[PDB]
RNA sequence: AGCUGUCAACCGAGCUUUGAUCCGGGGGUGUCCGAAUGGGGAAACCCGGCAGUCGUCAUGGGCUGUCACCCACUGCUGAACACAUAGGCAGUGUGGAGGGAACGAGGGGAAGUGAAACAUCUCAGUACCCUCAGGAAGAGAAAACAACCGUGAUUCCGGGAGUAGUGGCGAGCGAAACCGGAUGAGGCCAAACCGCGGGGUUGUGGGAUCUCUCUUACGAGUCAGAAACCGUUGAUGUAGGCGAAGGACAUGCGAAAGGUCCGGCGUAGAGGGUAAGACCCCCGUAGCUGAAACAUUGACGGCUCGUUUGAGAGACACCCAAGUAGCACGGGGCCCGAGAAAUCCCGUGUGAAUCUGGCGGGACCACCCGCUAAGCCUAAAUAUUCCCUGGUGACCGAUAGCGGAUAGUACCGUGAGGGAAUGGUGAAAAGUACCGCG
């Protein structure tokens, strides 16, 4: 969970060769950084869509 | 009720001190067996539910 | 409760019809009444022990006011009317006057 | 005073026991009076002090369990019960009758 | 008509539109108004 | 004109025409536990702080208020460190916490079973679980259909149709266009530009900015297009009132509502009781009638709000929702099981344009047609009955009907949990005085 866009975890189904369906999932590419909100320094959980868009 | 709402808060307060003090020895009396007029705990009790009331309405001013 | 305490009626379905009678006691929420000297039991009772005959009660719908019209007696229903203030008061049908 | 911060005495002192041995108890000057359960014994002692206006010497309170009953329906139980004995001073009495 | 002979034990009562075919059979005989009539057959 | 609930009789003692009991509306009290919330805890128990107050020589002890955490805001202080923040302190909030029979939206998601085996598939997006609600929810004002003709927000019902399709083309699954119906409604912002406010709201494209031409009181409201309250009054609801008309004779056994004869009311012959089959004995029904009080909901007045220059022509290419659309990979859902696979949704990378912009019309290209995504709001048709009022049954009638003619009780289990059996004297107790054996 990104806690800046609320972009969570999708889900779905590992598909094999004999098209056997078993649950797994998507996690969002999440990676913790230091930043400043509001002059204050914090580590967030930010995913690097945000970062890449400057949002951090 | 419209008999007690003439009397003063000291008045109410007293009234309530004599009929307590009524209720309390009805008790004592049927606890050892002299009582004979049954009702009258019953009666008493009233009052004393009425006095309350009227002193609760007169502090909120209702 | 049309039957009031204290009326004169008159039993017309039961072991004793004709007589008349006072309403002793009313019970306004069985429906019965007591009238004087109609259904007149005979209880056992012991220790004075001992046969006892007083009246038990009769259901309200099988007595029914007597009403004096022209000289001898009459049953009659009741019906109310306001006089001026809306005050209902018990008024004979079978005569119209005012019980 | 007001409707809300009044308390007489005589809602703690909620009757008197009578008993062969509350009797045998009078002769030693010992009252037993059934009380307010959630009283203490210092509430108890105040209240009899100033209802009667003696001198209270101690104060003893037995805890009873209320009698499981039987019935038609099955089982009631009654009213639990708080009694406090009451020693006095020397020369000083009450009149409970 | 309606208020008239509605109480009575023996009358049953219909509008000309919901005359259907149970009430007549059971009925021994058939009374119609003339505005009834007449709003039938049209 | 009686009354003191019921099992449930009984005694005793009382209240009541100076209007009780009973019924409806409002108000006061409301111990302790429970979100439990001063701290603690084996729920209904234990121990306190602060302020006030009663009491005493005084401690001890009573009584009232108040004190959890998180969040919103206002102020003081501001660490390591200097700004500074973190944090701490103070002040307030009708903010949150938990409960609930069914119905709803969004997520997670089985297996028994079927396939006469079984794994793709089915069961089934069911059971169950998670978050959030409302009286309904969701959806909803076209980046839609259609096919060159045209319809014009959404929802729900009957078709189209078990059809086109889909499928170890197995078991199975299964639309849409369009047609007939229920209800009917449209509003507002972001952006550019100007100083949180103005501005503007578009598909025949519109808006900004600049140049030119002409011109220069009124409406809407308790709602989705803002939001309350004060009063006057209308209707409905929560107690009620009145409300027609039958006698005689005999029988019966014990009681007439049944028999015989004569009658009556009927805007009332629904139903229930009354000692056996009652329109006229009672309760009622048809039909009228009624509210101090408070609730629901109208109308009006106060009240509140919105608007008070506008239109046309020409310029200009300034704006029209970005880590988004598209594309690559891996998935989900759609009739469509990944296939030439369109549209729709998710994660990872890559990654535009702004009207010559962009999207769809089932790979793809061109033309043609429709429409403006990456913003929001929205009643009505629709689903449900824990509960309340009034009714119905070719539904049950005590091994039936709810498990329960009250019971989630007795009993069983440590516990989640399982879970019964027992209705009937008579019209009225008149429930057998008295005598005798014991």
């Amino acid at each position: 969970n990104c806690d800046v866009c609320g972009k969570g975890p999708g889900f779905g189904n590992n598909i094999s060769h004999s098209h056997r369906r078993t649950s797994r999932r998507w996690n969002p590419n999440i990676q913790r950084v230091r930043a400043v909100v509001g002059r204050t320094p914090k580590r967030l959980n930010v995913c690097t869509s945000c970062i890449k868009a400057g949002k951090v | 009720a419209s008999e007690l709402r003439e009397l003063s808060n000291e008045e109410l307060v007293g009234k309530l001190r004599e009929a307590k003090e009524e209720l309390f020895n009805l008790r004592f009396q049927a606890a050892t067996g002299q009582l004979e007029n049954h009702g009258r705990l019953k009666a008493v009790r009233k009052d004393i539910a009425r006095i309350y009331t009227l002193m609760r309405e007169r502090e909120l001013g209702i | 409760m049309k039957i009031k305490k204290g009326d004169l009626v008159q039993v017309i379905t039961g072991k004793d019809k004709g007589k008349q009678g006072k309403v002793i006691a009313a019970f306004p929420r069985e429906d019965r009444v007591l009238v004087e000297g109609v259904n007149r039991v005979k209880k056992h009772t012991k220790a004075a022990g001992g046969i006892v005959t007083v009246e038990a009660p009769i259901h309200v719908s099988n007595v029914q006011l007597v009403v004096e019209k022209d000289g001898n007696k009459v049953v009659t229903r009741v019906g109310y009317r306001f006089d001026e203030n809306g005050n209902k008061i018990r008024v004979a049908k079978r005569t119209g006057e005012d019980i | 005073v007001t409707s809300k911060t009044f308390t007489d005495p005589r809602d703690i002192l909620v009757k008197p026991v009578v008993s062969e041995k509350s009797y045998a108890l009078l002769d030693e000057n010992k009252y037993t009076f059934v009380v307010d359960p959630r009283a203490n014994k210092t509430q108890i002692k105040q209240a009899v002090e100033a209802v009667f206006s003696v001198k209270v010497t101690g104060v003893n309170t037995i805890n009873r369990q209320g009698k499981r009953k039987r019935t038609r329906t099955g089982y009631g139980k009654r009213a639990n019960t708080k009694r406090a004995i009451v020693t006095l001073a020397e020369g000083n009495r009450i009149d409970i009758f | 008509a309606w208020l008239s002979a509605r109480n009575l034990p023996q009358v049953h009562i219909l509008e000309p539109g919901q005359l259907n075919t149970y009430d007549v059979l059971v009925s021994d005989d058939v009374v119609f108004t003339k505005a009834a009539f007449e709003s039938f057959v049209s």
